[PDB]
């Protein structure tokens, strides 16, 4: 089995900068390396075949080079449409393998998130469980820490997160963490807090409420 | 021109089997090998195997040598892809791609087909509010539904700037759940008129429930 | 063009010498040769033959003559003229691909190879020659050799598990049994033909196997029906419908190897050339593939120390690995190349999408009415590939060579088999007969016949090469270039035989089925 290790996993660059993606092979594959581009929701598209040969309909800014174990994909000037995932496969030995890929992300300035917390619905409150949502709206970079606190006691294992793809207009992200718990557990603790830490925040933001009222 | 049209999304329980199709048109079908590739959610591409026209010569990957079986209907210029002992970890997208040679030089791909493997049964999504206010943000919570996907949209798309329909999360119960949020400046010409016209095809569900600041 | 009469007169002019009758005969023949501008190619050669005959006469009559040097040089001019007459007067080749599979069911491998020629030569008519009367010769030969093996193992059963019973002593003791079982079938066959001439070979074989070896006829009839159906679907051509071949004096030689000797290979050597003579076209062994496009791998330089067969096998192994025209093909040799050089082959084949870009087509070929082109390898000529127009002169010489060579064989073999003696006495009586008739000019040919009875049942026996194989083609070529017939001692060098070479662009010879079917006879196993 030929393992192909691509590096870096994530690459943050701005349009007009030079992108250089690596693909390492556990043993020599000659020059039988191909590169594929995949945007979310679409099928892969072939960029370079056999390390360096050009493909029809692929702009010139994409080029490839390599031989043996080390192979490079270079994008001279990044266009906005070039930010996506890039995979390398070897074709010289069976079984044929792909790399894990390289996600090419647009790099922008640090944007702090807008933290919002939402209590459960009356419809859901009576229908078994209860959902508490915490929204982190339009922020960058992608890394963020959400922590649920109940009566000053943290929580874990009873929450799940979800992150959007990088926005097309402002290049920001958004995270929604949901604290799922039964109506019983919900009706035996007072304060429900969401603590958000992020590079754009001077200190962790803590949006919270008490058992839904005003 | 050249097209690879694949079967529709499939949903089977563990143990069952499924056959995905891949009809090729626009080029001499007998000149290109038909390859198959898997892609589990958030993982790398995995070569499943290949079949060539003019003969049933097939070559599979080591991992799929037992689970997959590739056949073709040369008369119709299609390729079939059968999976047997379906496991939950087989949930993925399945692409068919053409290649001029044995080894995978996949120059043209298909749209892919999503095969979902789980014990859960078809169920429609239950929507719940998400509309506090004290700029302010409000949304919905499309919870508990199976299988994927759902098409959440806001008021048919009048004001869509700022919408964020998060990807679905898979719960321990086997059902999916997501949320859809919006950012609005509260005090403006949009006091109300905010609905979540959610849609779910596998279950035939199209609920547009409206919600707004809670009552005190 | 050839030197004219006046030039040859000035060439051999010797003052104070009489104009000999044998000399004027040469000048008369040459002068009238240069007036045959309208005759056929063959007639032009038959004239140069006489000119050479007369020149040989003069030189032998006047050994100390001062004209000899000029006439010995004039002889060389005649050979040059034949080759120019060959390479300048060309007629279209009958677009026919001739394959042969006789004595058994056609193999799936052979059909696959054949289809590769069809796909790139839709203008060529294919003929897979089979014998509708003899589909059981293979099973018969296998039934007797297998039974002869067990009988040899019954004896020596005490010492087969230990040394002192090498593969040399095993094949010897087994052959004397095969000869008795083989001699017995021929007697039954010969007696069944005079008693019931309406029977075919398959009728005699399937009843012979049902009595002496307990074979099921219902299974044999279904094997014939299956073998006939399979070959008729693939451009099958029945030899029993080949009237010209079946009436000529070379058909008994075909049935001699088919029925008596079970040497299907030898029967094919006899059949292929007669077909090429009567119809014309191209003969090809079933393990030959079309030529590769010359400009396909032009950019991948061949290594320095490897052989041509290596590189040709690499090219085919690469084509089959990545295009899979023949699935399951080997890669023993492609796997010996650097990973980067492998990528070069892979790359070029990735830029090709159609087979016409890989394999070339024979197309419009043309050859001389005198010549028969033959394939070449590192060992010399080989009759696995042949190109000839209808009724070419060499094809007739080749047929005459084989017919004449079997007479010398059967002239010493028949008086030895007519006596109901064992294998050892027959062999010794057969070898004593060849050395008596052996004259100091056909020695090498007679030295290869002493093994005739052991062909097909022994390792490293190459008597077919001398009877109907390439050796008879080399002699035919010598007959042409020497203006004679009945050559037995080959003195042609490689340069001479290259005038009849098939271009490497028209045949891919180093295939897997060919490099696996050849001789590899250190396979002393001993069974279990």
């Amino acid at each position: 089995e030929i393992v192909l290790t691509q590096s870096p996993a994530t690459l943050s660059l701005s349009p007009g900068e030079r992108a250089t993606l690596s693909c390492r092979a556990s043993q020599s594959v000659g020059t039988s390396i191909h590169w594929y581009q995949q945007k979310p929701g679409q099928a892969p598209r072939l960029l370079i075949k056999f390390a360096s040969e050009s493909i029809s309909g692929i702009p010139a800014r994409f080029s490839g080079s390599g031989s043996g174990t080390d192979f490079t994909l270079t994008i001279s000037s990044l266009e906005p449409e070039d930010f996506a995932v890039y995979y390398c496969q070897q074709s010289n030995k069976w079984p044929f393998t792909f790399g894990q890929g390289t996600k090419l992300e647009i790099k922008r300035t640090v944007a702090a998130p807008s933290v919002f917390i939402f209590p459960p619905s009356d419809e859901q409150l009576k229908s078994g469980t209860a959902s508490v949502v915490c929204l982190l709206n339009n922020f960058y970079p992608r890394e963020a820490k959400v922590q649920w606190k109940v009566d000053n006691a943290l929580q874990s294992g009873n929450s799940q997160e979800s992150v959007t793809e990088q926005d097309s207009k402002d290049s920001t992200y958004s995270l929604s963490s949901t604290l799922t718990l039964s109506k019983a557990d919900y009706e035996k603790h007072k304060v429900y807090a969401c603590e958000v830490t992020h590079q754009g925040l001077s200190s962790p933001v803590t949006k919270s409420f008490n058992r839904g009222e005003c | 021109q050249v097209q690879l049209v694949q079967s529709g999304a499939e949903v089977k329980k563990p143990g069952a089997s499924v056959k995905v199709s891949c009809k090729a048109s626009g080029y001499p079908f007998t000149n290109y090998f038909m390859h198959w590739v898997r892609q589990a959610p958030g993982q790398r591409l995995e070569w499943i195997g290949r079949i060539n026209p003019y003969n049933g010569a097939t070559s599979y990957s080591l991992n799929f040598r037992d689970k997959a079986t590739i056949t073709l209907d040369k008369s119709a210029s299609t390729a079939y892809m059968e999976l047997s002992s379906l496991r939950s970890e087989d949930t993925a997208v399945y692409y068919c791609a053409r290649s001029t040679i044995t080894s995978p030089l996949l120059d043209f791909w298909g749209q892919g087909t999503l095969v979902t493997v789980s014990s859960a049964s078809t169920k429609g999504p239950s929507v719940f509010p998400l509309a506090p206010s004290s700029t302010a943000a409000l949304g919905c919570l499309v919870k508990d539904y199976f299988p994927e996907p759902v098409t959440v949209s806001w008021n048919s798309g009048a004001l869509t700037s700022g919408v964020h329909t998060f990807p679905a999360v898979l719960q321990s119960s086997g059902l999916y759940s997501l949320s859809s949020v919006v950012t609005v400046p509260s005090s403006s010409l949009g006091t109300q008129t905010y609905i979540c016209n959610v849609n779910h095809k596998p279950s035939n569900t199209k609920v547009d429930k409206r919600v707004e600041p809670k009552s005190c | 063009s050839l030197v004219n009469r006046k030039q040859l007169e000035k060439m051999a002019n010797v003052r104070f010498r009489v104009q000999e009758d044998e000399y004027v005969a040469i000048l008369d023949a040459l002068e009238e040769y240069h007036n045959m501008s309208e005759n056929t190619v063959v007639e032009k050669y038959l004239k140069l033959k006489d000119i050479n005959s007369l020149t040989d006469i003069y030189i032998d009559t006047y050994k100390k003559s001062g004209r000899n040097k000029a006439l010995k040089k004039f002889k060389e001019y005649l050979v040059t003229e034949v080759l120019e007459l060959k390479n300048n007067n060309l007629t279209p080749v009958e677009k026919n691909l001739h394959f042969v599979w006789i004595g058994g069911q056609i193999n799936d491998t052979a059909i696959n190879y054949i289809n590769q020629w069809k796909d790139v030569n839709s203008d060529y008519n294919v003929n897979v020659f089979y014998d509708s009367n003899a589909f059981l010769i293979n099973t018969l030969k296998k039934t007797i050799v297998e039974s002869a093996t067990n009988d040899t193992l019954e004896s020596f059963r005490e010492n087969l598990n230990d040394p002192r019973f090498d593969y040399n002593k095993f094949y010897r003791k087994r052959m004397e049994i095969i000869y008795d079982k083989q001699k017995n079938f021929i007697n039954y066959y010969k007696t069944q033909r005079e008693e019931n001439p309406d029977l075919i070979i398959d009728d005699i074989v399937k009843i012979y196997l049902s009595n002496e070896y307990s074979k099921d006829i219902d299974e044999l009839n279904s094997y014939i029906e299956e073998s006939l159906n399979k070959v008729t679907e693939n451009s099958g051509n029945d030899v029993r419908n080949f009237e010209e071949f079946k009436g000529g004096e070379s058909f008994k030689l075909y049935e001699q190897e088919l029925v008596e000797r079970w040497n299907l290979a030898a029967a094919s050597d006899i059949l292929r050339i007669s077909a090429l003579k009567e119809v014309g076209g191209v003969y090809l062994d079933v393990d030959m593939l079309p030529g590769i496009q010359p400009d396909l791998f032009e950019s991948i330089e061949k290594p320095s120390s490897v052989t041509v067969d290596f590189w040709e096998m690499v090219k085919l192994e690469a084509i089959m690995k990545y295009k899979e025209y023949i699935p399951g093909y080997t890669s023993e040799h492609f796997d010996m190349l650097d990973e980067e050089v492998q990528s070069s082959f892979e790359s070029v084949l990735a830029s090709k999408s159609d087979k016409s870009e890989i394999f070339s087509s024979l197309g419009d070929m043309e050859a001389s009415p005198l010549e028969v082109k033959i394939a070449f390898n590192s060992k010399g000529i080989i009759n696995q590939g042949l190109i000839s127009v209808k009724d070419s002169y060499c094809s007739n010489l080749i047929v005459k060579q084989i017919e004449n060579r079997y007479k010398i064989l059967n002239n010493s073999l028949n008086p030895a088999i007519s006596e109901d003696n064992d294998f050892n006495t027959t062999t010794n009586a057969f070898i004593d007969s060849i050395m008596a008739e052996a004259n100091a000019d056909n020695g090498r040919f007679m030295m290869e016949l002493g093994k005739y009875l052991r062909v097909g049942f022994f390792p490293d026996v190459k008597t077919t090469i001398n009877l109907s194989g390439p050796e008879a083609y080399a002699a035919a070529y010598q007959d042409l270039l020497m203006f004679k017939e009945g050559s037995m001692n080959i003195h042609l060098i490689e340069a001479d035989l290259r005038n009849f070479e098939i271009s490497k662009t028209n045949i891919s010879q180093s295939t897997e089925q060919e490099m696996a079917s050849l001789w590899s006879f250190d396979d002393a196993r001993a069974k279990a």
